[PDB]
């Protein structure tokens, strides 16, 4: 929390919309780490109404600038509160503040050419505890695109590929939720048909042998970007009407 | 697969391998140097105050460029001319390219300096241990009245140089830093307050007499040198350094009374409104320089010290005054504005 | 030497369990500095310690997503749980467990308590519950370390282990946190003036004051040992 | 020394009956026609200086100056002339890729100006 | 302290609002610290509020 | 006036100068300093995009040149008043390298990492592409295009 | 970008002469450095009469300035840009060092690329926008 | 390293063919057929090239001369 | 591994002179180098023992304005030249030396009586200058044996320079045992004062730090 602002923080964040404001409570019901719910009274509960309002922050919200905003609930059970209360801690917000970086210790004194002209000396001590760690969530998406050599699924069917990884795919060819990524780890793995082959001997031989792809299949699959890694927070799908596939 | 067996052939490779480095708008042939590469374990360049003005960077969020000679004669030709192991002096204006003005002048100006009289004023000796007798104890670089044998080198001779032991007496400091120094200059050179044109004699005038090869070992051994005094000083800022004048406080109230006069003749009609406005914009310029003439006198080196005497009004130690003495950062300038009044400062475009 | 008069340990007042001021036996001049930097140096320096250092808890999948009935985050359970510190026997590498249900709030006292560690106080903070119905079920695993081991630094050790279920995350593993030199003259009549110097040591309580201050000196000795050679 | 060029003739001298020659080119006639074979050719110059704006088209190499601020009207000059570069100035031997007479490569582009001597 | 920052460019921005910070940052911090250390004797109600 | 009060209050220096040790000598430090807290923030402009480097990258189709910011490793394009200073450095080497292999080269750039994997350290310049491109760019125009020898 | 050093020695005693800049209340710049580093013409001479200074081609090394202070010489004619008699560019002994290069700047110098950055350096300029009589000294 | 060069320059004078002969050094070093004259350690050849013409013992003239001697010896 | 520490096995030392002189050592820990490094200069220089000169009682003036007699030699100057000179008492206690000479006027370092286990390690050793006729003086001057240093003022007379050392300091400097980089090496650079082997007196050092620290260790090592 911002030790020493201007005396506007709780406002510019009440105003601001990144937070909760308890609208016509009165005691809280339930809380939980992924919504709260609050029991209005009856003096202000509204005849022929549920009297409880279920305020559900979503937590790691990919907000526009790529940052990582998960709202955190402020109470902890049967908190009092009347209306408009500040509920919810918002990014860089602590019990309703602007809460816009860290309180650091310093002293003034230059040393040893380290701080030759606009030079901050951060000692092991601030990486100890990792006070200013940096939180992101980032997306990605592919798409199945039905074509004319024929439509690309997610079916996890990559011929001539390595098993390890396939470790991390679903049947549906999606990675569960919660997995670790690194390098350029397949993501959504589609297979697009390709033209098909006559006899072809060689290739007649290559499918008796072999068979299932005959190359019919190329690899269409999504992968991890390069220089990208991480771990996967959540998903989601949007399919056109009428495609029902919904493996996963 | 990332083997450390690589790391060591990487390393090995990387000893004789220069590399070019420059900054973003090119402006100067000052912009782009050459220098040994030495890998360093982070995100980021690590630059010596060497090429640093040159640079024209300002430590701040920044980028550089690193190019990387693959012939032969690029090799030879960036060791040769894209070193910056040889601009020296500036070609343009003839100076030295390499003039130190980071903080390593503010070291060696404490190096060179006598408050009135410290510990072990009168302490004389050869100078070899006068590193203990600072170090561990008993002398001071503030310290005066050391008087010292020096053994300085003069090259009187058709290119040969010939030693003389004296007696100087000088501070710790000065005597110190006569240590890293080179062998040509008389010690008379060493005999000052260490002020920031002073290393620019300095520079100069060894460039002149030795040459490059120990002129650079002098330069380097400089900015260790002040990065280490420099930081035996700290020399830290804050609210009580800068000192309010009170007689602003009344001169300022003199001119005001000045203002209503000039207003009075307003309400006369006996003063033109250009005419009372100059005779009042002349006050204020004169109220402005005997407020800044007072703030000075107030900064200047007047503080009495307890000694013999008892009335000793020796050089002051606040930051921004010895600063600018020395010439390490900030302005006279600057320093008036931000204790007495910033000034006139009016133009909305171009008026008063 | 001459009667260089060789400090000793005496005079150990241990303020805290984890706050102590302790005092030695006076010595010839010069030393005192040099005995009182190098101890605070070589104290902070290297105190091996035991902590958490690797957890898989059946619950979550992914750290950063919730969790029903539970308050805090599972970064937050990391973070706060992080402040974990017990005494820890020769064996190392071990497996604590604590699994729990209720209403009221959650301590680290309800952990598995095994026959080679020691819980230093009850009132560190393991994400006290929220509901009735929800049920709690973690084990952490405890190595002995002597400095903070990067959470990527770890990360070369599994290759194909650390399902999701299982993760890292990262640690100082130093109990001694504070070390610091205070050198006075006194006690002193029938010889010339000495010096005593007084140390103030906080540690984490895992390690005892004169046994690490012992092991500390060891280290050094052992790396002067070499210095005569 | 650079805004001083292409020296204006009131005589012809038998060298030309125009305006806009070189100081230097006409110097370098003067000097090998007067003292060699024709004293009596001697061609009033008159010398008056130019401004940057202008004066950048005046270039001997025709990639030189080309993109200097335009080259639709320079192009069509270039090709009526039926002019060529000749590979000579900074700009022509970077682009074209020509070793310049400067730095080391001088002696090198010497060495083939040597070459441009024998053949 | 973690963080030892370069002073000499105190005079050629006037930044003397860093200054008041390190000044109200040193005061601060040391309110806070002697309430927690009040709290470390588990000191009583009435004598923390007066 | 209220803060340094308060300091007195908070039983700290009101000028707030206070003794220092070294942590590298152990020496009592001159210059007794005020030390405090301050805020800092960590703004937007982080090291997750500043580090970037390349070996071999591909060529365009046409221009043939590399590919630009970071996208596809891609590298940013050199400076003309940077090739003004690189001429002020008569380094005809490094500008000759720099125009040849540095650029659009692909025959070169084959024979350079050939040259290179043999440790020859040669380059051979040939003639741009480019200068092929706009002479048929002339061509294109209504103008023919005739390099003579 | 086509100036650079081509011809070594002019052979041409045109020149101009250099003199201190004493405009306005006083010199501004002392004809000391105007052509410290700098080769005159066959002009240099001792203000005594039939008493020379220093011959026609010799460049002011450092021994020659002060001496000419003694001399109390204000100009003196030298060899110059173009003045240089080499038809293409200029002769190197009307160029100089006038850089960390203690030895004079050498055939295929590009002064032109060492100069033409350096009008243009100083990029912090500022822009947009007989009755009394005193003397100085005696 | 050798951080500036000065002797070099001295050597040759013109500046800018201190730099070819180095090169020229360098190059026939690195394909072969020639010893270095000066006691190497272990460093590049165009360090080694730089230190045997600057140690007075490499000109435009002697690797000429050489070169005649090699090529007339066929 | 947990108390495992990298020990220094590149001890490779250059001598610059017979007193001036550069070792270096391996790898030591991040941070323990630097430890290492300012308490080795602290405790060599803190404390040093050797025999040196304190005190003389010359002929003339006990007062330092004194007059030259001929010696052409100002108090002071033959008072730093004979402190200028190093005598080593191999087991005798704080002695007397006189000298007596012609008026040669090279003052060098053979002109004193000469004692057995009184030794001076520059037979050339600048005492005083160079005398103006044949006169001669007594120096009566004593020689003590002491550790560090002293200053003149408090004790009684020229100086107490017992260290038979000259300067010595220690750079760090950063390197990787494999791949971790984070390596610290120290390598002291030192001058000394002559007469002593700085490998000889290193090890001397390091002895007496070890046996003033090993009463704390608790007998540590045992096994």
């Amino acid at each position: 929390k911002p030790l020493v602002g201007t005396g506007m923080e709780r406002a510019v964040a009440v105003d601001s919309g990144v937070t909760a404001v308890a609208k016509r409570g009165g005691v809280v019901q339930y809380v939980d780490a992924s919504r709260i719910v609050i029991k209005v009274n009856e003096d202000e509960m509204y005849p022929g109404e549920a009297g409880i309002d279920i305020y559900n922050l979503t937590k790691y919200t990919r907000s526009n600038q790529n940052t990582c905003i998960n709202q955190m609930p402020c109470v902890s059970l049967g908190e009092p509160v009347e209306r408009g209360d500040v509920l919810a801690d918002g990014p860089s917000t602590d019990l309703g503040e602007l809460a816009l970086g860290q309180n650091m210790r310093v002293a003034f004194m230059p040393w040893n050419g380290y701080n030759f002209e606009d030079s901050i000396l951060v000692s092991e001590r601030v990486v100890q505890e990792d006070r200013f760690t940096t939180i992101h969530i980032q997306e990605l998406a592919c798409v199945s695109r039905d074509t004319k050599l024929g439509p690309e699924e997610i079916t996890a069917d990559i011929p001539n590929v390595g098993e390890a990884a396939l470790s991390k795919l679903d049947e549906s060819g999606i990675v569960y939720i919660g997995a670790e990524v690194t390098g350029g780890d397949i993501l959504v793995g589609k297979v697009t048909p390709k033209g098909e082959t006559q006899l072809t001997p060689e290739e007649k031989l290559l499918r008796a042998i072999f068979g299932e792809k005959a190359s019919d299949v190329k690899d269409s699959s999504l992968r991890v970007p390069n220089g990208v890694s991480g771990t996967v927070i959540d998903v989601q799908v949007f399919t056109r009407d009428g495609v029902e596939k919904d493996k996963r | 697969r990332e083997e450390a067996v690589v790391w060591d052939i990487l390393d090995e490779v990387i000893r004789e391998h220069p590399v070019l480095l420059n900054r973003a708008p090119t402006l100067h042939r000052l912009g782009i140097q050459a220098f040994e590469p030495v890998l360093i374990e982070g995100k980021a360049i690590q630059l010596h105050p060497l090429v640093c003005a040159a640079y024209n960077a300002d430590f701040d969020g920044d980028q550089m460029a690193v190019h990387v000679p693959l012939t032969l004669e690029a090799q030879l030709e960036a060791r040769a001319l894209m070193m910056s192991t040889n601009n020296i002096l500036s070609p343009a204006n003839g100076e030295p390219i390499i003039v130190p003005s980071q903080d390593v002048v503010l070291g060696l100006y404490y190096m060179t300096r006598d408050c009135v009289n410290a510990k072990g004023e009168g302490m004389v000796l050869t100078g070899p241990k006068e590193a203990e007798r600072l170090y561990r104890s008993g002398l001071a670089s503030l310290h005066a009245r050391v008087k010292v044998r020096i053994t300085e080198y003069e090259k009187d001779a058709n290119g040969e140089l010939v030693a003389k032991t004296s007696l100087k007496d000088t501070t710790v400091g000065r005597a110190i830093l006569w240590m890293i120094v080179p062998k040509g200059l008389p010690y008379s050179i060493v005999n000052q307050a260490l002020g920031k044109k002073a290393i620019s004699k300095m520079l100069n005038t060894c460039y002149r007499i030795l040459g490059l090869k120990p002129t650079v070992i002098f330069a380097d051994q400089i900015m260790y040198t002040g990065f280490a005094y420099a930081a035996r000083s700290g020399a830290s800022v804050g609210i009580d350094d800068m000192v309010i004048p009170e007689k602003k406080h009344e001169i300022i109230s003199e001119a005001e009374a000045e203002v209503a006069e000039i207003q009075e003749q307003f309400q006369s009609g006996l003063v033109t409104a250009g005419e009372r406005y100059n005779k009042v914009i002349d006050i204020w310029a004169a109220a402005n320089d005997r407020v800044s003439k007072a703030m000075m006198d107030n900064l200047q080196t007047e503080t009495v010290i307890n000694r013999d005497g008892q009335e000793e009004k020796q050089v002051s130690f606040n930051s921004i005054y010895m600063m600018a003495d020395s010439g390490a950062r900030g302005s006279a300038a600057q320093i008036r504005q931000l204790a007495g009044m910033r000034g006139l400062m009016a133009k909305p475009d171009g008026s008063i | 030497v001459t009667e260089f008069l060789k400090p000793r340990l005496v005079d150990i007042e241990q303020v805290s369990s984890t706050h102590a001021k302790v005092t030695l036996e006076p010595l010839e001049r010069g030393f005192g500095h040099t005995l009182g930097n190098a101890l605070r140096r070589i104290l902070l320096s290297s105190m091996p310690g035991c902590a958490v250092t690797e957890v898989e808890i059946d619950g979550v999948l992914h750290e950063y997503s919730t969790k029903e009935g539970v308050q805090e985050d599972i970064l937050e359970i990391l973070l706060n749980l992080k402040g974990l510190a017990v005494r820890v026997q020769g064996k190392d590498e071990v497996i604590l467990t604590l699994n729990k249900s209720g209403i009221g709030p959650v301590t680290a006292a309800d952990i598995t308590h095994d026959g080679d560690v020691e819980i230093v106080k009850p009132q560190h903070v393991i994400c006290h519950l929220t509901d009735e119905n929800a049920s709690i079920s973690m084990r952490i695993k405890v190595q002995r370390g002597r400095g903070y081991v990067p959470a990527s630094t770890r990360i070369h050790s599994e290759e194909d282990e650390r399902p999701i279920g299982r993760l890292l995350v990262d640690a100082c593993y130093s109990p001694v946190e504070r070390i610091a030199y205070n050198v006075e003259a006194a006690r002193v009549e029938q010889r010339t003036d000495l010096d005593k110097l007084v140390i103030e040591m906080e540690t984490n309580g895992t390690i005892d004051p004169e046994e690490a201050i012992r092991r500390a000196a060891t280290i050094l000795a052992e790396q002067l040992e070499a210095f005569v050679d | 020394r650079q805004m001083l060029r292409k020296a204006t003739i009131v005589n012809a001298g038998s060298s030309d009956f125009l305006e806009g020659e070189q100081v230097e080119y006409s110097r370098v006639k003067i000097a090998n026609r007067e003292l060699e074979a024709n004293g009596k050719v001697g061609a009033t110059y008159s010398r008056d200086l130019l401004g940057i704006t202008k004066a950048s088209l005046a270039t001997e190499s025709f990639i030189s100056a080309a993109s200097f601020q335009e080259t639709t009207r320079v192009l069509t000059e270039a090709a009526v002339a039926g002019k060529r570069d000749e590979l000579r100035g900074l700009k022509e031997n970077v682009i074209v890729g020509r070793l310049i007479p400067a730095g080391t490569g001088y002696a090198y582009h010497q060495d083939r100006m040597r070459r441009r001597a024998a053949g | 302290v973690d963080i030892v920052l370069n002073p000499l460019g105190v005079p050629s921005r006037m930044n003397i609002g860093q200054i008041l910070e390190t000044h109200l940052g040193m005061a601060a911090k040391g309110i806070g610290d002697k309430i927690n250390a009040m709290l470390k004797q588990q000191q009583e109600v009435a004598k923390l509020r007066e | 006036a209220e803060i340094k009060e308060l300091l007195k209050l908070g039983d700290l220096p009101t000028s707030g100068q206070i003794r220092l040790y070294d942590g590298r000598t152990g020496e009592q430090f001159e210059r007794p300093v005020t030390v405090g807290y301050m805020y800092m923030l960590k703004l937007n402009h982080l090291v997750d995009d500043k580090m970037h480097a390349r070996s071999t990258g591909s060529y365009s189709l046409v221009t043939q040149q590399p590919l630009g910011g970071k996208a596809q490793f891609g590298g940013q394009r050199f400076g003309e008043m940077e090739v003004w200073a690189l001429e002020a450095y008569g380094a005809a080497y490094t500008l000759q390298e720099m125009l040849t292999v540095k650029s659009d080269d692909v025959n070169g750039r084959t024979k350079m990492y050939k040259n290179i994997v043999d440790g020859n350290h040669q380059m051979e310049p040939g003639m741009p592409e480019s200068f092929n491109v706009l002479l048929k760019e002339i061509r294109s125009l209504g103008i023919n295009i005739e390099l003579e020898d | 970008q086509d100036l650079v050093v081509t011809e070594d020695d002019c052979g041409t005693h045109e020149g101009i002469m250099m003199t201190p800049v004493i405009e306005g209340g006083d010199v501004k710049e002392p004809l000391r450095d105007r052509v410290l580093g700098r080769v005159t013409a066959e002009d240099v001479l001792k203000p005594g009469t039939a008493d020379i200074l220093v011959p026609r081609n010799t460049l002011l090394h450092e021994q020659w300035c002060d001496l000419l202070e003694e001399n109390s010489v204000d100009a003196v004619k030298v060899r110059s840009v173009v003045s240089c008699d080499t038809d293409f560019g200029v002769c190197a002994h009307c160029y100089g060092r006038d850089l960390a290069r203690g030895h004079i700047i050498n055939k295929g110098e590009a002064i032109g690329v060492i100069a033409a950055q350096s009008i243009g350096e100083p990029g912090t300029q500022l822009t947009m926008r007989e009755s009394s009589i005193q003397v100085k000294n005696k | 390293a050798r951080v500036t060069v000065q002797d070099a320059v001295e050597k040759i004078g013109n500046r800018f063919d201190l730099v070819l002969v180095a090169a020229r050094r360098a190059r026939q070093m690195q394909v072969g057929g020639k010893d270095p004259l000066v006691p190497e350690e272990n460093d590049k050849t165009t360090v080694i090239a730089l230190r045997e013409i600057e140690e007075g013992l490499i000109n435009n003239q002697i690797l000429d001369v050489r070169e005649r001697q090699e090529q007339q010896e066929q």
